[PDB]
């Protein structure tokens, strides 16, 4: 999603509920520093998932 | 300042992140109960009661 705490609930809501053993990310297309990677990997990581 | 600068901290509208680092130099004074609350740049107390 273009902003950033919508991305956050977004992960948990369509991914973790499928039971995903492990996720992919990539860069975003804008030229914008460390926007996905951080929500993925502080929602992910409460689960260790 | 003299007034209350409220950033815009709606969560489902708009970021900001820029303004944030003026924010931590405002807490390196903080005195209570005969004790030392003054908090580093890092985050944490620097000099705290062991």
């Amino acid at each position: 999603k273009p902003n950033a705490i919508q991305m956050a609930l977004s992960v948990c809501e369509d991914l973790i509920s499928s039971q995903v053993y492990a996720i992919l990310v990539s860069h975003p297309p804008t030229p914008n520093d460390h926007f996905t990677p951080t929500p993925v990997s502080y929602t992910a990581g409460f689960y260790r998932i | 300042y003299g007034f209350l600068p409220e950033l815009g901290h709606d969560c489902r509208a708009q970021n900001r992140t820029h303004r944030g680092e003026s924010l931590h130099r405002y807490f390196m004074n903080i005195t209570w109960d005969n004790r030392d609350y003054s908090f580093n740049e890092d985050g944490f107390l620097v000099n705290p009661s062991l």
